[PDB]
């Protein structure tokens, strides 16, 4: 079931042209014949202890890939359970912690195809005395304190269906432009036009209105599903709905526009 | 296209005791590939197939 | 003795009290669903057979 | 490699050797000292550590 | 020839539990934290791992 992104009242004028801007560059479909089928996660530390005070990437996991350590030392020190890729527990383990190792950690997720990314922030500290070695939660971040050289764990788990493995067949991202007939309540529209990720478009109703219902030929690619209705008629009067669903990314959204034909004034 | 795939985890063997050696009671149900090699100058590469 | 004749022993056929050892080791959960992966040696009865 | 020091304290140490004749010289802080003993082979004789 | 017993596992949600032995022959028991429970009905219970 989709979720109403927004509801807008459209004062469409008879004879003139009206535009429904339903679109999202996030919904953009990959143009190359090889649509991205991989996702990446990584860990990066920003330790101000370094005079360079830059952010350095400890390691990164690639979907269906092989674990690869950026440097020559984090191997053994950094443990990223391979099976956890299915579990989603993208946690990090340090064997020994030095005074130069404490700082700011960040676990980041990136996905090119879905164009969805996330970041979570954590703090690590090291002390010579275990008396002050105690974790605490700051709401916006977590602070870890542990003895020098002691094994420590940093949790990064999202528990999301998209980020866990699901080799589902890539259902075409359905897009539906459906207009409620005149004097009809919402959710009772008949599909004016249907758009598939493959680029095929299914037209409904008269062909002349579809031609005047200008839609960019690259809408399935660019995602510009905005509906441009020209030579407005009383028949076109009624609410419009722009539904989008992406099974692979799992997105489901709908935009409702109260399109009423108004005579020129 | 490359993609993740599953593979079985065989019944781990039992390590026994033998002076200057080792005796392994290998247990399996289907054909499996075993191999080992000395860590010294001599490779001493050894490979074998075990059915049961 | 796992993997040998008489691995499972009992005073009588329908004895509630039994004694046996056949090297069962539990495996950690490793998949989406709830599952108990168990690893054990082959039964010794069929072996002797 | 290092440890606390008290006025008259005594402390233990963990070590390893490649010979059964455990005779050698060890230095505490700056000072040296001789120390000797004999070692026995172990019961377990296969380890990868 | 024997048959292994695969009883329904115990799940303690977002809390703790301890193993207990059983008089059954060749019995085995073991706990595991950070479980990942899923089922056709879905995540059996809820807490952040
Ligand atoms: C939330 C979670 O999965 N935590 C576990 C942690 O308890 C364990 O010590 C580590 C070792 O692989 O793996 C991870």
């Amino acid at each position: 079931n989709s979720v109403v992104v927004s509801v807008l009242n459209i004062s469409a004028t008879l004879g003139s042209q009206a535009v429904l801007p339903c679109k999202s560059y996030r919904m953009v479909w990959t143009q190359d014949r090889l649509n991205d089928r991989q996702r990446v996660v990584h860990w990066d530390v920003y330790s101000t202890y370094y005079g360079d005070n830059k952010m350095e990437r400890l390691c990164d996991m690639y979907s269906a890939g092989d674990q690869r350590v950026y440097s020559s030392y984090n191997q053994g020190r950094i443990f990223m359970p391979q099976n956890a890729f299915t579990d989603g527990n993208f946690s990090l383990v340090i064997k020994d912690v030095a005074e130069s190792d404490g700082g700011i950690y960040s676990c980041n997720l990136h996905h090119h195809y879905c164009h969805l990314y996330e970041t979570v922030k954590i703090q690590l500290d090291v002390t010579k005395k275990a008396k002050a070695a105690k974790e605490y939660w700051d709401g916006e971040k977590a602070v870890i304190v542990a003895l020098e050289g002691s094994t420590v764990m940093l949790p990064c788990v999202n528990r999301n269906q998209i980020w866990t493995e699901r080799h589902s067949e890539e259902e075409q991202q359905v897009v539906h432009w459906d207009r409620q007939p005149p004097g009809v309540p919402h959710d009772r529209a008949d599909r004016l036009i249907d758009l598939y990720a493959s680029g095929e478009r299914r037209s409904y109703g008269p062909l002349f209105i579809r031609q005047k219902m200008n839609i960019t030929d690259t809408a399935f690619a660019l995602g510009d599903f905005s509906l441009r209705i020209s030579e407005l008629e009383s028949a076109d009067e009624g609410t419009y709905s722009c539904h989008l669903h992406h099974h692979y990314c799992g997105l489901h959204e709908r935009r409702i526009y109260q399109v009423f034909v108004t005579e020129p004034v | 296209t490359p993609t993740v795939c599953p593979v079985p985890l065989a019944h781990t063997p039992t390590v026994t005791k033998w002076f200057k050696g080792i005796t392994l009671h290998l247990t399996a149900t289907r054909p499996t590939l075993l191999t080992t090699r000395k860590l010294g100058l001599r490779a001493d590469a050894t490979a074998e197939w075990i059915t049961g | 003795n796992p993997g040998a004749f008489g691995d499972i022993q009992a005073s009588s056929l329908d004895a509630t009290d039994i004694v046996a050892r056949t090297d069962i080791r539990l495996l950690k959960p490793s998949v989406k669903n709830i599952h108990v992966p168990y690893t054990q040696a082959v039964s010794g009865y069929e072996m002797w057979k | 490699a290092t440890t606390h020091v008290t006025a008259t304290g005594s402390i233990t140490l963990h070590f390893s050797t490649s010979s059964p004749q455990a005779n050698f010289i060890v230095s505490l802080c700056g000072k040296k000292t001789t120390c000797n003993a004999e070692c026995k082979p172990p019961a377990d004789h296969i380890i990868g550590e | 020839k024997f048959h292994t017993v695969v009883p329904s596992p115990q799940v303690k949600c977002c809390g703790s539990l301890e193993c207990k032995a059983s008089s059954k022959a060749d019995y085995t028991c073991r706990v595991f934290g950070g479980v990942y429970p899923f089922m056709w009905g879905g995540a059996q219970c809820f807490c952040d791992s």
